[PDB]
């Protein structure tokens, strides 16, 4: 910060909830706590310039989780060629995914 | 890019309980005593590797030893521990202090039979030491090597050269 | 859906009623009924004009003591926590500013109204 | 009166949860296998 | 005001900017923010005239804003990064709304239509506070954000500024919409050089608060609020004439006075990036800057304006309001280029 | 004083006993002793998985098993 | 099933509020040293129906200078809100089991309060504006003390659901360890449904029919119902939360006998409180549920903090 | 579209004299626009025709001094064959500045506007050849 | 959850939007304002739900204490403003110009 | 029941931009009510019960005193609805189409990545804990009394302080 008066007198006043992987109230994980601490790992010691592109493969998994744009994607690619499948009349959808299973427990 | 592995549909076959959960609230306070060290096994390698796909087998045991603990149950005090679990699932939060007298027939009969004693208030909420012949698994989350830190200038500081190289100023 | 469905049940119950209220009886329509009542004679003027409050700093600062609720109501939960030193002092904090923020408006006339 | 009541009842929660933990593992393994059952599922359509 | 209100009002004050710094979370940097928002309106509305209301309304809107536009970017960075801090790979869309919304809480141009207006609302105290102590932690914003700004509008903005603050200080008689001018073209000096060498931008606000309240106390002394007002000078307190001078040759930035020197090194620090015609224009706008100041000195210490019947009794009458820091303040400015190497 | 709380008993006596049970309030907290068993028991619950923990062969007050003699025998909170 | 459900919910409410008009009506009478209506049926048990046909038979009025739109919904809404509020109710096991049903309640209600305040405005004319900013003032005066109140007496229970203070009250009534909450609850009570003393918004003598005198057909009726129904959901409140009767797991149908007999008694007391004490006024209100209420509303509401820890008496959570 | 606006440095001075013609006329209508949203918004006008017409008069102003411009340029650059030489953009900016003066009747601001907008476009060329990257990137 | 956060900053940029542009009255400038407020909260609360971070459920709460002291003070300038011209027309307020 | 999330925050917007055109501050509130209960059934949606309730409660209590003021403030003779105005009622008309035509435009543009019509409601509530206890929202508020009590301090200051700004602006 610009005054670092909490860092003076070793409180924490604010500095201990700044992102995810922050002490929740219960030990209730939040989603992304693996790369979220993966990626502030890694970014230690260095600062800025040199963790955006050494530390990219991990903000890349974190942005993944977080967000979670390219699971979309795969779904929806996966959803779209079934649904073409189906009007062709080439796809059969199996039972268990009609609604008609054997539960497992 | 990397594929995932998932196992197959018979590395997953298994012999299930199908019993409900007042029939299993009833016995969850036996179920703890006897049936705890494949139970904390399995809970160990649940948190230690955080992958299903790395406790299936531990899964298993615990399933089976269930299984033989209401075979038990059933071959010997059925009657009563059918009562006590009866009358538990009529409550809509299943609370053991409506049903306080059905407890003193199961308890009796599953200690005169087999002394089966149940654990008191706080026995189940501690940890339990358990040990394995598994290793302890060597970098979980897959992390991958840490970048070297910026090297610190070694030196001991001396005046500045010539002072400040500002614009005119000597000093 | 059940809260829901209760909901959409009352809603449908008031509606029908208003219709049956409004289609079903008779109607003798003029300007000497339809107009502003004000007992008897006509009004001097329009009922939308200013109405001066005189308790609009009591609105306000009721409306702070509303905030006020909803930082004590968390309580309920804030006890079963394994501290409950800090929640004590720091509900005790809150409790005691919001009472001298009630002194100072009291001795200050803020609850007394604006003749 | 309270006081003694609420104390008891902090102590039919205790055999609540202890019943809870008692039973986690079982039903931990259940859910383990039962999600990779579903994705087990869904790749061998996805692959069809 | 009774004193347990004061005391109440100034700590909150106090305590906005030093949340503000003291914070590594964004949100309760936006609470400090709120802090100096709300605790500056009572002392702008304390004399209860239609002027201040204005002023008090005018800034509370502008205000408000800026200040909802803030909480966006710092929700829209928890979105996308579950944090509360501007890291790197941050969205450039909600940096940039980051630093609109901070310059029209500083009251940079084209966002500052109201800073005159405002401070010409209000007495000459809390237009100092509203001039000096509200600038420090909106700047801290930026401050502590310089590697992640754009380097385009950043320095628009700054072009804005000085322009927009040289020409409408070009033709203002009354003296505390110039005041506000001059911090319009100082804010842009400042932001223009956030993004290189942040310590230069903290320079240059020192050196301006140290610049602008002795003048406000100058203003105090007799309550002068005109051209007019300050010209009637040479006769009620005519042993201020040789600081104001000197005050207002240092804020028109001239050499041998020591606010020559963040305009200087701010164009050495902009030279040694390529940034050359801008700090050209910013040079030459300048010049505009110190025009007017020119001309209130000409009006108030080199041509001595005609007085009244009435100013004898001032002379009469004795005084005490100089508070023994004007002296300090207006002679660390103006005389302290030789230690310029010590301040960088 | 003594006769000015004994004025404010009868003008204004809605008050007197608010001050008094906000002193109260404050004050027997730390009279009590009683005060300390309610974070222990807000402790003893347990919301979460009590997670095992490796037979390093270095645990000797650590049991190994539930009904073992060691860890805290919640028998304080039975008959407090 | 669950529309049947609807239905024994919300039709005997129905008949109740109806019978409850002329039980006010004929213990006023008595009070009064008269019998009320004994005509219409054997002793007058056909004047509620009788009310509301002719209500309903009877030309509604759309005046001119009024916002038919705001005009037409606000009855809807307060009944629509009078009879949702009956939904979470245990008595004992309710139809809609929440787990933060005070909180449902206060909403409602302070929602509930908007019917007043828009019927008033677009009815155009200047008793019914009279009585909207007399709500408004009424509404500002008691919200506070309703809502800490409410936390601190469910400080000992541990919940916002409202099944768990059946249990909070297996042993005991909350009415000995809070009867000082209880009392302010009450007359809360009294000041929310706009009811006398606190009635300052129908105020006939002060007001010509406040937020009514515009509404002449089943729209007043509406008016009416929804308050005659908030009536008799606060005192089962008030003998829910206070006034806790016995569950019996084997024997639900008694703690629905006793929850009957306390609700017609809080009901009965509240005509009572009408038939024996003047108007307050509105400022008047405000000075005594500030200066009298507010003060030992929060000194309790410390104390109720400090007592679950200092006797170690803390409830649980769930 | 920047490459829009990128394509005026395709081809040098001299050839496709259409292309920056309408190219620089569009940058001129552009920042009119901007003027006239500036001018409508602050000093409004007393009726929105009044205002329309402001922002007519203000946008196809600054389009004519565009479109003088860019004709100008290449023509000056296509005569005289000298691509590198900021002469033409300084014969340009009179141009644009005579064309101020025109639209708005004055002589004096023809000349303040021919002197400031050609040396403003001289220097133009001079950076865009010699390299000066205005809005630069921190380096140190 | 993404097509309502869109949904959301739109809604967000039209009270924005509002407030910007003013009409004759102020109190509609506020309650855009409030709108705002409320955008800012369900998009707090709602990616503090979808991660589950409980650690920064004190946040929105946060937010509505100080806007709603943030409504409480412009409602006093209203009061004075009415106060001093009668109407609430923001349209008089046009003399610090000169 | 798919599109009820969508349905909600396009209410939501609705009612946003009702307030926007700001009609008299009557209607305007009542926009702020609705959206505010909309607000709270979204926040429910995604699993929250308290902050929905408390935006519910605080909006309506604010409101109130909306009422209050405007009918001594903002009161006009003619209090502008929305059909009062053709120019506003044409531009509410133009921004439900215009949002309803960006929605179907940026569904084409990006198959998916910022709206998903195709998949709406697969998308809502991201990796809930299936078995769980003491997890609702309220610990997390009521952590402003433990582990985060800056807070809890920094907002009774703005309160106490509004109190006495309160007063100085008004006296
Ligand atoms: C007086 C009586 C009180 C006792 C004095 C003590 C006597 C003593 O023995 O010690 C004196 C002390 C030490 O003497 P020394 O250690 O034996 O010799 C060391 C060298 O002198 C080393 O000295 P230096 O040459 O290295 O000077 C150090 C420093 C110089 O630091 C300074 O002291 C600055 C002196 C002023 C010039 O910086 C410089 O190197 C020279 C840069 C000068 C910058 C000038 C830029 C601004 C232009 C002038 C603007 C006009 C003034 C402000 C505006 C006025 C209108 C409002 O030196 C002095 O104080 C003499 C000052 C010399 C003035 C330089 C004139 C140019
Ligand atoms: C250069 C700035 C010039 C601005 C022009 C100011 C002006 O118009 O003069 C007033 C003039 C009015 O004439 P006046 O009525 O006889 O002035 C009444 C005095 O205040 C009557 O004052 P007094 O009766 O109280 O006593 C005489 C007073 C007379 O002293 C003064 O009032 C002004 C003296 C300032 C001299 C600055 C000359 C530049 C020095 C270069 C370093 O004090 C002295 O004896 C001077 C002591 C030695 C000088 C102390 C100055 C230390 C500050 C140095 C700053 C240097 C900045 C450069 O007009
Ligand atoms: C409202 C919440 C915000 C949602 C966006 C606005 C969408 C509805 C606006 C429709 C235009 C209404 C209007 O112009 O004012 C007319 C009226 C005023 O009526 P009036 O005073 O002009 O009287 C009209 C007389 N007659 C009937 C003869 C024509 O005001 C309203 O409609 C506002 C009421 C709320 C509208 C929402 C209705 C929802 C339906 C629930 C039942
Ligand atoms: C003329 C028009 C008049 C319209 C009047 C409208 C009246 C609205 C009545 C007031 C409602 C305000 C309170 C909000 C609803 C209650 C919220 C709640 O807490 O319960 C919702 C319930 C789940 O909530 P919870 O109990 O916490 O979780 C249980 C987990 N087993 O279950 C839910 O999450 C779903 C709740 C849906 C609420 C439906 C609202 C209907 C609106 C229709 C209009
Ligand atoms: C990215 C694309 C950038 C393109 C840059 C376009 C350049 C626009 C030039 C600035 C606009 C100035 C328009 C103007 O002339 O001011 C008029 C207005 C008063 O109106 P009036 O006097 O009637 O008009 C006289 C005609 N000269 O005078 C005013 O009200 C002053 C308004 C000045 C605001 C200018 C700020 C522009 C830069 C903002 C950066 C962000
Ligand atoms: C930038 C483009 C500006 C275009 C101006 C359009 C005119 C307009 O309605 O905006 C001004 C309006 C203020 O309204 P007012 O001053 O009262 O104008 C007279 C109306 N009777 O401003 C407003 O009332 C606010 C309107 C906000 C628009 C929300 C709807 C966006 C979707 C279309």
């Amino acid at each position: 910060p610009f005054l670092d008066i909490q860092k003076k007198l070793g409180i924490s006043l604010d500095r201990h909830f700044m992102f995810l992987s922050a002490e929740q109230p219960y030990k209730n994980a939040a989603r992304c706590h693996a790369f979220e601490k993966e990626w502030i790992e890694c970014a230690h010691g260095i600062g800025g310039t040199r963790a955006k592109k050494e530390c990219k493969i991990e903000f890349d998994d974190f942005e993944e989780c977080l967000l979670r744009y390219k699971t979309m994607r795969r779904m929806h690619d996966i959803k779209k060629q079934r649904e073409k499948l189906m009007k062709e009349g080439k796809y059969t959808p199996p039972p268990h995914h009609s609604g008609r299973e054997e539960p497992r427990p | 890019p990397g594929i995932v592995e998932l196992p197959t549909l018979e590395e997953l076959k298994v012999e299930e309980v199908k019993v409900s959960s007042a029939v299993l609230k009833a016995a969850a306070h036996h179920y703890g005593a006897q049936c705890d060290k494949t139970n904390k096994e399995f809970m160990l390698c649940r948190w230690e590797e955080k992958d299903p796909r790395r406790c299936l087998k531990e899964g298993k045991l615990v399933n089976g030893c269930a299984l033989n603990f209401f075979r038990q149950i059933k071959s010997h005090c059925a009657e009563p521990f059918t009562e006590y679990w009866t009358c538990l699932d009529y409550s809509n939060m299943q609370l053991f202090r409506h049903c306080r007298q059905q407890q003193a027939k199961f308890d009796q009969c599953v200690l005169d039979k087999l002394g089966w004693v149940r654990p008191d208030l706080g026995q189940l909420s501690k940890v339990t030491k358990v040990k394995t012949d598994r290793p302890l698994p060597e970098n979980p989350y897959h992390s991958r090597a840490r970048p070297e830190p910026n090297p610190v200038i070694e030196g001991d500081l001396k005046p500045a050269k010539h002072g400040t190289r500002f614009f005119f100023w000597t000093v | 859906m059940n809260l829901y469905t209760v909901i959409f049940i009352n809603i449908l119950l008031s509606l029908t009623l208003i219709l049956v209220a409004f289609w079903l009886p008779q109607m003798n329509l003029y300007s000497e009924k339809a107009n502003p009542y004000e007992c008897g004679f006509d009004p001097t003027s329009s009922a939308r004009l200013p109405f001066s409050m005189k308790f609009f700093l009591v609105a306000i600062t009721f409306l702070l003591f509303d905030l006020e609720i909803a930082l004590l109501l968390p309580l309920p939960w804030a006890i079963q926590t394994i501290k409950t030193s800090t929640m004590m002092i720091m509900a005790f904090i809150l409790v005691t500013i919001l009472s001298l923020g009630l002194a100072y408006e009291w001795t200050q006339k803020g609850l007394e109204w604006t003749e | 009166r309270m006081m003694r009541w609420n104390q008891e009842r902090r102590r039919l929660l205790i055999e609540d949860l202890e019943a809870r933990i008692a039973l986690m593992p079982l039903f931990q393994a259940e859910k383990d296998r039962r999600t990779l059952q579903i994705l087990r599922e869904n790749l061998e359509e996805e692959a069809i | 005001m009774n004193p347990i209100t004061l005391a109440i009002i100034y700590f909150t004050i106090f305590l906005g900017p030093v949340i503000t710094m003291s914070s590594t979370n964004l949100m309760l940097m936006w609470v400090g923010l709120e802090f100096s928002l709300l605790a500056i309106i009572p002392m702008l509305i304390n004399k209860k005239n239609p002027r201040s209301t204005e002023a008090a309304t005018k800034y509370f809107v502008t205000q408000a804003t800026a200040s909802m536009i803030i909480l966006l970017a710092i929700v829209l960075n928890y979105k996308q990064l579950g944090t509360w801090m501007f890291q790197q790979q941050t969205n450039g869309l909600i940096l940039n709304m980051t630093l609109m919304a901070l310059s029209m809480k500083l009251g940079l141009a084209p966002f500052h239509f109201w800073l005159p207006e405002v401070t010409q609302g209000i007495p000459l105290h809390m237009g100092l506070i509203l001039l000096t102590w509200q600038k420090i932690a909106p700047l801290s914003i930026l401050i502590q954000i310089y590697p992640l700004l754009n380097s385009t509008i950043i320095l628009m903005l700054a072009i804005t500024s000085i322009f927009m603050g040289a020409w409408g200080g070009l033709n203002q008689t009354q003296m505390r919409k110039i005041m506000a001018y001059s911090s319009i073209a100082h804010m842009g000096w400042m932001l223009a050089i956030l993004p290189y060498n942040p310590s230069l931008t903290l320079l240059n606000l020192m050196i301006y608060i140290i610049l602008t309240a002795p003048m406000f106390m100058a203003l105090m002394l007799n309550n002068s609020m005109t051209i007019n007002s300050i010209s009637l000078l040479w006769n009620k307190t005519p042993a201020m004439l040789t600081m104001i001078s000197l005050m207002l040759l240092s804020l028109g930035g001239l050499p041998p006075l020591t606010g020559f020197l963040p305009k200087w090194i701010i164009i050495t620090e902009l030279m040694k990036n390529n940034c050359l015609i801008m700090a050209t224009l910013m040079a030459m706008m300048a010049l505009l800057n110190l025009f007017f100041y020119t001309r209130l000195i000409y009006s108030t210490s080199l041509t001595m304006f005609p007085t009244n019947n009435n100013s004898k009794m001032m002379t009469h009458q004795t005084k005490t309001k100089p508070n023994l820091m004007f002296s300090t303040l207006a002679i660390m400015s103006t005389m302290t280029l030789p230690l310029a190497p010590q301040l960088i | 004083i003594s006769a000015f709380l004994k004025n404010a008993w009868a003008k204004e006596p809605v008050l007197v006993v608010s001050f008094s049970v906000w002193g109260l309030a404050i004050i027997m907290p730390m009279i009590s002793p009683y005060t300390k068993y309610a974070s222990m028991i807000n402790k003893a619950t347990p919301y979460n998985y009590p997670v095992p923990v490796r037979d390093d062969g270095n645990m000797p007050d650590v049991p190994s098993h539930p009904q073992d003699p060691l860890g805290p025998s919640l028998d304080w909170l039975k008959n407090l | 099933m669950f529309f049947i459900n609807i239905l024994t919910l919300l039709v005997p409410i129905l008949i109740a509020m109806a019978f409850l008009t002329l039980v006010e009506r004929k213990i006023l009478g008595y009070m009064q040293l008269r019998k009320g209506p004994n005509i219409v049926g054997p002793y007058g048990i056909l004047q509620p129906f009788a009310d509301a046909m002719k209500l309903f038979m009877k030309e509604p009025m759309r005046p001119l200078t009024t916002s038919m739109s705001l005009f037409i919904i606000a009855p809807t809404l307060s009944l629509t809100l009078a009879l949702s509020l009956w939904v979470p109710l245990p008595m004992p096991h309710p139809l809609i089991n929440l787990n933060l049903g005070i909180l449902f309640i206060l909403a409602t209600s302070s929602l509930s309060v908007y019917s007043i305040l828009w019927s008033g405005w677009a009815s155009n004319s200047k008793y019914s504006l009279f009585g909207a900013l007399r709500a408004v003032a009424q509404t500002i005066s008691y919200e506070v003390t309703m809502a800490i109140i409410l936390l601190s007496v469910l400080l000992m229970n541990g919940s916002y659901s409202l099944q768990t203070l059946i249990t909070t009250q297996e042993h005991m009534w909350l009415l000995l360890p809070a009867w000082p909450m209880a009392m302010m609850w009450f007359i809360s009570t009294l000041a929310e449904t706009n009811r006398a003393p606190f009635d300052l918004t129908e105020g006939e003598s002060e007001l010509v029919s406040g937020f009514n005198v515009e509404y002449a057909a089943g729209p007043f009726a509406l008016f009416f119902m929804a308050e005659y129904t908030n009536i008799i959901l606060m005192n089962a409140l008030t003998t829910i939360i206070f006034l806790g009767p016995l569950y019996y797991i084997n024997l639900p149908e008694l703690y629905s006998t006793n929850f009957m007999m306390e609700a017609l008694l809080l009901s009965s007391t509240f005509l009572w409180i009408r038939a024996s004490y003047p108007r307050f006024r509105y400022d008047q209100l405000m000075h005594l549920l500030w200066k009298n209420f507010l003060p030992l509303t929060l000194a309790l509401c410390m104390w109720h903090i400090s007592l679950p820890i200092f006797t170690a008496g803390v409830p649980p959570y769930m | 579209v920047k490459r829009f606006f990128e394509s005026y440095h395709e081809v040098p001075d001299g050839t496709q004299c259409h292309r920056k013609t309408y190219i620089t006329t569009a940058l001129g209508g552009i920042c009119g626009i901007i003027g006239s949203a500036y001018s409508v918004s602050l000093n409004p006008a007393d009726s929105t025709l009044e205002a329309v017409a402001r922002v007519g008069r203000y946008t196809f102003t600054a389009a004519a001094i565009g479109a003088m411009f860019g004709l100008t340029t290449c023509v000056s650059a296509q005569v005289r064959e000298k691509p590198d030489d900021p002469l033409n953009y300084f014969i340009g900016g009179c141009a644009g500045g005579l064309t101020l003066g025109a639209r708005t009747h004055s002589y004096g601001t023809a000349a303040m506007g021919c002197v400031y907008m050609g040396t403003a476009a001289a220097l133009f060329k001079i950076g865009k050849l010699e390299g000066w990257e205005l809005f630069p990137t921190p380096k140190v | 959850m993404p097509s309502t956060f869109f949904n959301l900053t739109m809604a967000f940029s039209l009270s924005l939007l509002g407030t910007l542009m003013f009409r004759s009255h102020l109190m509609s400038t506020l309650l855009c304002l409030e709108g705002m407020v409320l955008s800012l909260f369900i998009m707090t609360s709602v990616t503090s739900l979808n991660s589950n971070s409980m650690s920064s459920m004190p946040i929105p709460i946060t937010i509505l204490v100080f806007a709603a002291c943030e409504a409480a003070v412009g409602l006093a300038l209203l009061v004075k403003v009415s106060n001093t011209y009668g109407t609430d027309y923001v349209q008089n307020l046009n003399l610090l110009q000169c | 029941m798919n599109n009820y999330i969508f349905v909600l925050s396009s209410l939501f917007l609705v009612g946003c931009l009702g307030l926007a055109l700001k009609p008299s501050p009557i209607y305007g509130g009542l926009g702020l009510i609705v959206s505010g209960f909309v607000g709270c059934l979204m926040v429910l949606g995604f699993g929250g019960s308290f902050l929905g309730l408390m935006v519910f409660l605080i909006y309506l209590g604010g409101m109130l005193v909306v009422f209050g003021y405007t009918t001594a403030m903002a009161t006009e003779e003619y209090p502008e609805t929305w059909g009062s105005n053709w120019l506003i009622l044409g531009f509410l008309v133009l921004g439900v189409i215009m949002e309803v035509f960006l929605i179907c435009v940026l569904n084409y543009y990006d198959e998916v990545g910022v709206i998903n019509l195709d998949g709406l409601g697969d998308w809502l509530m991201y990796e809930v804990d299936d078995v769980g206890v003491m997890l609702e929202g309220g610990i997390g508020v009521a952590a402003m009394y433990s582990c985060a009590t800056w807070m809890m301090v920094v907002a009774g200051w703005s309160l106490f302080a509004g109190i006495f700004i309160i007063i100085e602006i008004t006296r």
